[PDB]
């Protein structure tokens, strides 16, 4: 089976380097040309470099991109290296690794993937969430903000475990700052508003942080 | 003039060249595989038979890929194509040969040799067939020993 | 399971040309009075050999035909191609056809050098798998067979090709010997 | 330099045929017949179905199928199956660069009835407020299929800026949830009469104001 | 300008065909109704596509114009050429010509997949090999079609036409091997 | 059959086999020429475009220079299968059908040693709807030529 | 296309595939033998005359042996593109045609060892003006073959 194995991703700070491998298993890798495809969280394909087969002498790059990472190719060893400098944010994302061939007669698309490789760019030191009350206004939602944060983990619960129907934590979002937010929600009914108090834990471990809010309308 | 149709290459094949025949096109068989060191004699060579039928049976899947099907199967693109993909005057070999009392190459049948280990094959010849039956393998086995030879030489060639 | 050079074993293949229905004719061989040519997976054609006549008129009204464009064109072009590879074909008189409707019928009235020659030396090379169980012929400019009559009619398909195997080779060879043997007319 | 036109998302029941559009310009599918697509199940490669607009990759079922009119490319997937819901991403030739690649589209055979979303739009806290920073917090829950698009508007005027939002995740129910955040300053929020949240699923839109 | 290896530098050239214009026709389009074929360096033939007509009769005197020699006779070996090549022509009545004096002119009547407008386009496709799919619409698929209803063929003096694409013999040489491959039985 | 054709040498050249295209055969450009060890797999290939019309372009030259007639499209309706391969230009009205890229026979690209002069036989530039392809699109057919060049200088 | 015949070769032979022209082939001249090194050319080549006048030859031989039949022309003008090149025959028609010493088929000139008796393939031996050209006029062609027939022979050792 013909297939191309990757490897080298991390972390790294913004404005790094790294350097990502890609090699051929199974199939006269000099014959084709390489190319580099990038995949954000959550979101599309996106082409990112292109070598051609023997010598490289055709290389392309996406503008977004040019004078920052550069292809290469050691048909020696059945290798394709992606050098990326000057790294932004913007880059972190599953980077995958594709065979094809550029020929007039006998074209190729993008046959053989590799099984891609995670980069992931950040920009902030650790820091505490700040939690805010989302206050309900016969159903009624409410819930807690948790707002720049970093690292990634962190884990919400309601009451101290006791409340779990209607909870639902969302992911979070990388806000523009490069701190997490997220929010937590629990729907209750209206009468019980009064009646029963409403209390989100928020657990933020890298920090050494526990906070619990009481959520009041 | 002479064909010009090149073989079209698969995309998960790992050498560009080879060709490969389905469990379609083969009749009571599986999937056969035959290297590029064979098939690029079909581009050499205008005398074999094997690599005409190669030809027909890619342009007949390049055209149902990429053409959308006619409503009553026209046949105006065969009678275009014919001279780029077969020989004819190889077909009028037979065709002399069948009236000359001649083992002839009725394009059904092939043979070729196969390494135990290597697995690498010949290009397939015809198996001549005389008065409605295919010629046993002793009456042409320095068919056969001749082609070993040229095999001992081509693999002694990569070397 | 037969060793050359001890590493070198005899194996075959066999092409099933069923597939290239699609893109190209198909000549085969039912049994010795009945041949067929296959286009596509519906249509296709009858080339028999009968001692029984089907058309007793000696008119063959062909621009009549060409006006009313009701037959396959892809059949008419089969019956072309064939017409006009036969070589010294001098008798119009033996070529009777009826095409009313858009069905095709072209019947050959058999009876060295004559015309019944040129016409089995044509549908020797039609139907290229098995013409020689109809020939009686062996090896010899001179073709020779009982029966009278040629006919070709047009007809639906089914799994006819029983004695030999449908092939394109026959069809394709006549294409480069077309008009390559005609008088001046 | 900007990508192929896909849709967000389609949807069809099992058996029915569903179609994907691939929409771009002269320059790359209208100048090319070298489209092509890819299927990429969650947490793995994208697998080629169809390369040069209608041709079908080895093993690739005949239920798909490939064409191209003008500048628009369209995968046809005909008898859906549970084993078609992925994402599905064309590319083509370009004039500019060797690939460029769609949007992608999320495919879901659907296995419950088009659910309608729960939009709630929280204002900012009061203890967020004396922290001199300002949140809104829209709350999209209980959709299928899973894909939204969110637009914020204050006093009936498009707000592009300050708004980040997640990908819709499976909720407890087999449902699924976004969020959307639009972050702002104390005055910001204070110099405006409404602020809405304005979710669009399947076409159908919902909206949510809250006012200071 | 384009280094491969270091040493190779990639280079181009394009063939000037108008210099073959003493030995063999050369075709090329001007827009996307009017197309040409050039003998020389002052006769021609435009093959034109017209909604407007400019032939009535349904006749086609070819018998005469043969015994009055005066005709070009290299236009006229292009002209049946054409007309062989057709493949599956069987509604002549759409075959309407005029050659009186010599004046060579031809219209095929488009308006009466398989009819005949198909193997008059398919020919017409070839015989302009550059710049015929500008006036086919067709794309990829055999069955062509176009809006309009004519294919008038007229003897003409040469000028600077070849406008949209650039004079070329490969379209005329290719119709030479398919010239009677295709043809009923009369 | 095939093209029996064989290209005429000219008096003022270096090794015989080579052949040259004058300025008034290439359009908005000087005089080429090409050695004798490009030229020679004309005669050995039956697939090159660009060598069809090199036996076109010379055919032309010979029967200005030999012979006095427009009406010489009698010679050439004889002898266009001694210098050309009809089925080559079949292939390319197959490949225009099926919309794959095809040769028009106007443009062709060639690798220029840059120091030796050397150059490759002009492979044609290919052409898909009314635009030849970009350099990126067969740029693997460049990079087998110059291995085929490198090869070739070896020898 | 381009011809497919094979040229058989007789039973009585030291090497298979050499072959022979009988004494009833030449004209004032007994049988001449051309050894298998030389003939095979004849299979890759499109371009030598003397090639294709041994598929005839052969073609003849063949059909006299096999069939019984004069009208045969039918036979010839079915196989003819098997056994010649066409175009080859065009090709010393143009030369005819523009006053270049063409080649009529008729006469043949190759090389022959001393000792070795191996022989080059016979090339034509062309004509101008209803006579054949001098060994001066075509010199430098015999020169070539005789460089062929070198690195030919060096091969087999
Ligand atoms: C080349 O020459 C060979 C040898 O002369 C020739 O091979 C023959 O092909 C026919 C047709 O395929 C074979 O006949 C078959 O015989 C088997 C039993 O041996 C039967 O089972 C088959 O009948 C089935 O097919 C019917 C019609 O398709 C179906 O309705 C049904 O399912 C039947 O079961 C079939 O008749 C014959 O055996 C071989 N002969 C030999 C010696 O192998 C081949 O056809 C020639 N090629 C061409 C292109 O002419
Ligand atoms: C093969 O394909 C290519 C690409 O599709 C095709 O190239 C085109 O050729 C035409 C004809 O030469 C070019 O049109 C020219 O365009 C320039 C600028 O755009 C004009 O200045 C030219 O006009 C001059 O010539 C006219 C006719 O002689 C005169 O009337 C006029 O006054 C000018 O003097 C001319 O229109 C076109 O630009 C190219 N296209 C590209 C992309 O390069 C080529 O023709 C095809 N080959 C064949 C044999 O069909
Ligand atoms: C038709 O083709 C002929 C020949 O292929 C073309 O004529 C050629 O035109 C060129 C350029 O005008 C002539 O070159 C000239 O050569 C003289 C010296 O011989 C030089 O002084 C000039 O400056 C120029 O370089 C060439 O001789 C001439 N050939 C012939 C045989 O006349 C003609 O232009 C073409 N006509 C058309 C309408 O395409
Ligand atoms: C891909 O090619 C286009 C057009 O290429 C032109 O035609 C080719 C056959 C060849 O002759 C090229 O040298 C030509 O430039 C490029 O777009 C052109 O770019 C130039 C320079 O920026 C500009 O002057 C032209 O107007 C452009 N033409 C068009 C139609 O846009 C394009 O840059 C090439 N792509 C890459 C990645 O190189
Ligand atoms: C005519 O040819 C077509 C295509 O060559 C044959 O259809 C194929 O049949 C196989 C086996 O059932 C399938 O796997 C392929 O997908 C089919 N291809 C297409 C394009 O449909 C068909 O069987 C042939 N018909 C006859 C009567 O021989
Ligand atoms: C060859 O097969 C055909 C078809 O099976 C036979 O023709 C049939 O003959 C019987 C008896 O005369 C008729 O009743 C049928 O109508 C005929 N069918 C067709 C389709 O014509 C024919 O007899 C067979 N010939 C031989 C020699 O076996
Ligand atoms: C068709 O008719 C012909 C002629 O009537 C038959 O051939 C005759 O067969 C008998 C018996 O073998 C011979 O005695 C005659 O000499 C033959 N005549 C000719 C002219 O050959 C033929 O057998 C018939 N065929 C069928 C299938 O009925
Ligand atoms: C293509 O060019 C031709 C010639 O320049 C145009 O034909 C002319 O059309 C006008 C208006 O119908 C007539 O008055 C002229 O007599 C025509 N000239 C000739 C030589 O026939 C034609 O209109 C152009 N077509 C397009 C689509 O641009
Ligand atoms: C073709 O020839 C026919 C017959 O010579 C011409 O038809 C005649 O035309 C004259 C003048 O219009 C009439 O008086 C006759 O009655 C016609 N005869 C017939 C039988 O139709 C016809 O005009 C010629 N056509 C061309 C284009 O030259
Ligand atoms: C020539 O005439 C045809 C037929 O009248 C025109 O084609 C028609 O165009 C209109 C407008 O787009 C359509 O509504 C009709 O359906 C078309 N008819 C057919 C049969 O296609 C065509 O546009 C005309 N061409 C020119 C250049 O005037
Ligand atoms: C390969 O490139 C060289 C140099 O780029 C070309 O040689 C040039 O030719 C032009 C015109 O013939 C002269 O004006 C220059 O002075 C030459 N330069 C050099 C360095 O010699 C050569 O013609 C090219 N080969 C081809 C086939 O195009
Ligand atoms: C090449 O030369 C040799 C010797 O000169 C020729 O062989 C002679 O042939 C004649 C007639 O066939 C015999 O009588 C002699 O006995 C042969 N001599 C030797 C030494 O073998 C040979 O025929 C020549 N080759 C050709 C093709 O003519
Ligand atoms: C050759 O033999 C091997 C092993 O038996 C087999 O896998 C391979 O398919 C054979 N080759 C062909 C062309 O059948
Ligand atoms: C023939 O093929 C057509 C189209 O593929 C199909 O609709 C029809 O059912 C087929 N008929 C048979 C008898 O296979
Ligand atoms: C065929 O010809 C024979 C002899 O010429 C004649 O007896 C018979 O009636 C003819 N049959 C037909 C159908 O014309
Ligand atoms: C021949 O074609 C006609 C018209 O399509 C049809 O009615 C007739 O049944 C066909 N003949 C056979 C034997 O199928
Ligand atoms: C060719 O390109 C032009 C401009 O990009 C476009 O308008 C036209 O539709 C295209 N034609 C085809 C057949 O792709
Ligand atoms: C065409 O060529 C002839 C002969 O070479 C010449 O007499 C005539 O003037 C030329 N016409 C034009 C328009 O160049
Ligand atoms: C062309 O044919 C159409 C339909 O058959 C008819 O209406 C029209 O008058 C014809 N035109 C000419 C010039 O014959
Ligand atoms: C066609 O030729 C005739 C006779 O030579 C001439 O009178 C007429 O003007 C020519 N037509 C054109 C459009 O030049």
């Amino acid at each position: 089976e013909v297939q191309l194995v990757q490897s080298g991703g991390g972390l790294v700070k913004a404005g790094g380097s790294l350097r990502l491998s890609c090699a051929a298993s199974g199939f006269t890798f000099s014959t084709y040309s390489m190319n580099w495809i990038r995949q954000a969280p959550g979101k599309g394909l996106e082409w990112v470099a292109s070598i051609s087969s023997r010598s490289g002498s055709h290389i392309n790059y996406v503008d977004s991109v040019k004078g920052r990472f550069t292809i290469s190719r050691d048909n020696a060893r059945d290798l394709l290296y992606l050098q990326m400098n000057s790294l932004r944010v913007d880059d972190s994302a599953l980077y995958y690794c594709a065979r094809d061939r550029r020929s007039g007669t006998s074209p190729l698309p993008l046959d053989v993937w590799g099984q891609g490789t995670t980069v992931t760019v950040f920009s902030a030191s650790t820091k505490g969430p700040s939690v805010f009350p989302l206050a309900p206004s016969g159903t009624a939602a409410l819930g807690c903000l948790v707002k720049d944060y970093f690292p990634e983990p962190v884990t919400v619960s309601w009451n101290s475990g006791a409340l779990t129907s209607g909870v639902h934590t969302f992911p979070a979002v990388l806000q523009s700052s490069g701190l997490y937010s997220l929010s937590s929600v629990v729907t209750v009914p209206s009468s019980s508003l009064g009646t029963q108090t409403y209390i989100c834990n928020v657990n933020h471990k890298p920090s050494n942080t526990k906070v619990d809010k009481r959520v009041e309308p | 003039g002479t064909f010009t149709w090149t073989l079209s290459d698969s995309e998960g094949k790992d050498t560009p060249g080879g060709y490969c025949l389905t469990r379609w096109m083969l009749i009571e068989a599986e999937l056969k595989c035959f290297g590029n060191t064979a098939v690029a004699k079909c581009n050499e060579k205008h005398d074999e038979e094997f690599c005409d039928m190669l030809r027909l049976f890619d342009f007949n899947k390049q055209a149902i890929q990429r053409l959308k099907a006619p409503a009553q199967t026209s046949i105006q693109l065969i009678n275009k194509a014919v001279n780029a993909l077969i020989n004819d005057q190889l077909i009028m070999k037979n065709h002399l040969r069948d009236i000359m009392c001649i083992p002839y190459c009725n394009y059904s049948k092939y043979w070729y040799l196969n390494h135990t280990t290597t697995g690498r094959t010949s290009l397939p010849k015809c198996w001549l067939v005389s008065n409605g039956s295919y010629l046993n393998e002793t009456h042409f086995s320095d068919d056969i020993e001749q082609q070993a030879d040229n095999m001992i030489t081509e693999m002694l060639q990569k070397e | 399971t037969s060793l050359y050079k001890g590493v070198y074993e005899l194996q075959t293949l066999e092409l099933n040309m069923e597939t290239l229905n699609m893109t190209m004719p198909l000549s085969c061989t039912k049994n010795n009075s009945h041949h067929y040519i296959m286009v596509g997976n519906e249509t296709g054609l009858e080339l028999t050999l009968t001692n029984t006549s089907i058309i007793n008129h000696k008119f063959c009204n062909l621009s009549d035909a060409h006006k009313k464009n009701l037959y396959d064109h892809a059949l008419m072009s089969i019956i072309s191609t064939f017409h006009l590879s036969i070589p010294n074909f001098n008798q119009y008189e033996a070529m009777s056809c009826d095409f009313n409707g858009g069905k095709i019928s072209v019947q050959y009235n058999l009876s060295c050098g004559t015309v019944a020659n040129g016409v089995l030396q044509t549908f020797m090379r039609m139907a290229w798998g098995g013409s020689y169980i109809a020939l009686d012929s062996g090896c010899g400019d001179c073709i020779m067979t009982s029966y009278q009559y040629l006919i070709i009619q047009n007809t639906t398909w089914e799994d006819h090709c029983q004695f030999s195997r449908p092939s394109p080779i026959g069809y394709l060879g006549l294409l480069s010997q077309r008009t390559r043997d005609i008088y001046i007319s | 330099q900007s990508a192929l036109t896909q849709p967000a998302s389609v949807s069809g029941s099992p058996g029915q045929s569903i179609t994907i559009s691939c929409t771009g310009t002269g320059s790359d599918i209208g100048g090319y017949n070298f489209v092509s697509w890819y299927q990429q199940y969650p947490g793995k490669a994208p697998k080629l179905i169809i390369y040069e607009v209608r041709i079908r990759a080895s093993g690739v079922s005949n239920r798909f199928s490939g064409s191209k009119s003008g500048n628009t490319a369209s995968l046809t997937i005909s008898g859906l199956q549970a084993e078609d819901e992925a994402d599905y991403y064309c590319n083509s030739y370009s004039i500019h660069s060797p690939w460029v690649f769609g949007g992608g589209t999320k495919l879901t055979v659907l296995r419950q009835p088009k659910a309608a979303p729960s939009v709630t739009l929280f204002p900012p806290s009061s203890e967020e407020l004396q922290a001199n920073k300002a949140t809104l917090v829209c709350l999209i829950s209980d959709f299928y299929p899973g894909a939204v698009t969110v637009a914020w508007k204050a006093d009936s005027s498009p707000v592009k800026a300050g708004v980040e939002t997640t990908t819709p995740s499976k909720q407890s129910n087999n449902k699924y949830a976004a969020s959307s955040y639009l972050s702002l300053t104390p005055e910001q929020w204070k110099s405006h009469r409404s602020y809405s949240c304005q979710v669009t699923h399947e076409g159908s839109t919902v909206e949510k104001t809250v006012a200071p």
